[PDB]
RNA sequence: CUUGAGUCUCGUAGAGGGGGGUAGAAUUCCAGGUGUAGCGGUGAAAUGCGUAGAGAUCUGGAGGAAUACCGGUGGCGAAGGCGGCCCCCUGGACGAAGACUGACGCUCAGGUGCGAAAGCGUGGGGAGCAAACAGGAUUAGAUACCCUGGUAGUCCACGCCGUAAACGAUGUCGACUUGGAGGUUGUGCCGGCGUGGCUUCCGGAGCUAACGCGUUAAGUCGACCGCCUGGGGAGUACGGCCGCAAGGUUAAAACUCAAAUGAAUUGACGGGGGCCCGCACAAGCGGUGGAGCAUGUGGUUUAAUUCGAUGCAACGCGA
């Protein structure tokens, strides 16, 4: 995430461009994910739980479109 | 006593503390300041405000070298990442570029999860 | 409360000067619903104060407050079992109320003989940054400054 | 979406083809997911092999902080 | 005889396996430079490291272990499991057009092999992590959780162990029985229409105690095997076999109980979640708790100190 400040560029927006580049690279999450050891059993329990919950919200959204609240 | 006008700031932002080291382009340190040594202990030490004070003291520590432009190399996940870069600009340096140099293994086993 | 159905209460101005800020000071100083006793204390204190500084009745009382009004204060918040004092800005109405309350409580804990003189002496030092009313403002500002790192929730 | 390797009928993604490979890595040098670029699963694997194979020959970088 | 089973031909995908080599990032250590007072850690601290110059930053080197992104209810494998890249050796699966053999099948007690991790043996290696251990805290205590260190071990070679919630808690093979939405990998024809393999989710009949399963069945059937017979005692004892040991395996009874249990229901509760409320906090003011007295209660005393109320919701209460 290398941001080179451009000419006639106000500082803050370059600081905004930097915050964007680090989040798109996901480096902060990558550091937080690597600070404690994650067992292979648990990484898989999470991955699965992520997928089944990502799946459930889609069908819940498809279904809620065929509904009225009032 | 030497005049450089072109230095590099190394923000070391951990979850517990922030260290600011201003080096020349060759990597030789000119001065440094930390959030812990800026009058902040414990809960205060790991705040964005404690890092801002740490940045200002490091800018006040290298004032005799007359640095004019300053590269900023940010490392770590700490709360003192963003607020330390602002304080370097507030002092009166010119931020030429900002980079994240946080080391990522592509490595060793990390310590075990804390059961708090 | 939880509903926020609190509207502001009406308050009649002071008789001698028609100052709304002065009427609230009498109420703060009043004890047991004896407002007439509190007005006579406040008036004779102001006559001593105005004569002692030569400025005037009202705006010489305003100079006492301007050196006692706090501008930042800490509210408790417990996060990890340990309680953080979080400094928060004081809105203008509470700044006036705190300053008047701090003056009255500092005056009461004074060794003068009569309260009217006791109040005037406290206000006189407060005008010149010497009283125990301004010292409590001193304390609040440094308790808020020791916690500037916590200006967040 | 619109996988550009079925569209161009590629038979192998050819790590020597640095012109193509640079379109499928980020600014910091990481392979972009097939979810973002809409590459087919079959070609995304060959793309990752070619990128790792070019990284070894220093035709491509591993990271941006070399 | 050719439809089950198999062989040949062309290709496809794959972390299938075994052996060798190598790359980049990072950690740690070593040596040096700049520099100076903290670093580290936590809920907060302390232990610990640091003026003998740490931490930070740069330069060079050593070493081991794991391969970010790609990466996906994606793939491969009988299962256990398998993830950088390259080569060598090797297994299986699938698909298309035929040819060939001629049911040559399925299942399988005993037997044989493979079989996570921990562990064991011998010889290496040892960065990071980390049982044991040591210290610092926390605590009433804290043989813990947290912190700082740290040895076996984790890694390699060969040998042993032979067990796991080794799970889909679902044996293997075959046939049959409405659908929808995907993923993945072939293939034929003209993005469109077919046809195969594997796989994920929903659901119909049916089935089920229910939950649920539902063409990958827990539906309808056939073939063969394994296993069960109330809970505890007990997967324990004794014996045999196996093992270097740790132990594994096979596997009781006396005794005792009248239940133990599965699924779902209604509550209640949670140091679960969400949304609300109340002098519930907060923001304020005045009190009580200290003093004297009044009054009630307890206790004690008395011949009697009449009886009752006695968490909130008894105690200036019946009175
Ligand atoms: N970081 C890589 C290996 C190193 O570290 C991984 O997580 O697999
Ligand atoms: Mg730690
Ligand atoms: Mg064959
Ligand atoms: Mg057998
Ligand atoms: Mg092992
Ligand atoms: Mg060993
Ligand atoms: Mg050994
Ligand atoms: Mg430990
Ligand atoms: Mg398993
Ligand atoms: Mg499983
Ligand atoms: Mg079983
Ligand atoms: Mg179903
Ligand atoms: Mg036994
Ligand atoms: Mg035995
Ligand atoms: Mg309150
Ligand atoms: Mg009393
Ligand atoms: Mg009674
Ligand atoms: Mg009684
Ligand atoms: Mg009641
Ligand atoms: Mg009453």
């Amino acid at each position: 995430p290398v941001i080179k400040v451009r000419e006639n560029e106000p500082f803050d927006v370059a600081l905004r461009r930097f915050k964007r580049s680090c989040e798109k690279a996901g480096v902060l999450a990558e550091v937080r994910r690597r600070e404690f050891y994650e067992k292979p059993t648990t990484e898989r329990k999470r991955a699965k739980a992520s997928a089944v919950k990502r799946h459930a919200k889609k069908l819940a959204r498809e279904n809620a479109r065929r509904t009225r609240l009032y | 006593r030497k005049q450089v006008s072109d230095g590099v700031a190394h923000i070391h932002a951990s979850f517990n503390n922030t260290i600011v080291t201003i080096t020349d382009r060759q990597g030789n340190a000119l001065g440094w300041a930390t959030a812990g040594g800026s009058g902040f202990r414990g809960s205060r030490k790991s705040t964005p405000f404690a890092a801002q004070v740490a940045a200002e003291r490091c800018a006040d520590a290298v004032k005799e070298y007359g640095i004019k432009n300053l590269e900023v190399m940010v490392k770590g996940p700490g709360p003192g990442r963003e607020s330390t870069i602002r304080a370097l600009n507030a002092a009166g340096f010119r931020i030429t570029n900002i980079t994240d140099v946080t080391p990522i293994p592509h490595g060793c086993r990390p310590p075990k999860k804390r059961r708090v | 409360p939880r509903r926020r159905v609190i509207g502001q209460r009406k308050i009649l101005p002071d008789p001698k000067f028609g100052s709304e800020l002065l009427a609230k000071f009498v109420n703060i100083l009043m004890v047991d619903g004896k407002k007439s006793t509190a007005e006579s204390i406040v008036y004779s204190a102001l006559e001593t104060l105005a004569q002692r500084s030569g400025k005037s009745e009202l705006e010489a009382f305003e100079v006492a407050l301007e050196n006692v009004r706090p501008t930042v204060e800490v509210k408790s918040r417990r996060v990890g079992g340990s309680t953080y004092q979080v400094p928060v800005e004081v809105r203008p109405v509470r700044r006036n109320a705190l300053a008047m309350r701090w003056i009255v409580e500092a005056a009461r804990k004074r060794g003068d003989k009569s309260m009217a003189l006791r109040l005037a002496n406290e206000l006189s030092d407060a005008a010149e940054n010497k009283g125990t009313a301004v010292k409590k403002r001193e304390d609040v500002h440094r308790m808020a400054e020791a916690n500037k790192a916590f200006a967040h929730y | 979406k619109f996988c550009r390797f079925t569209a161009e009928g590629v038979q192998e993604i050819d790590y020597k083809d640095i012109a193509t490979l640079k379109n499928y890595i980020t600014e910091s040098g990481k392979i972009v997911p097939s979810r973002i670029t809409g590459t087919r699963a079959k070609y995304q694997r060959q793309l990752a092999r070619a990128i790792k194979r070019a990284r070894y020959l220093s035709l491509l970088p591993y990271t941006d902080r070399h």
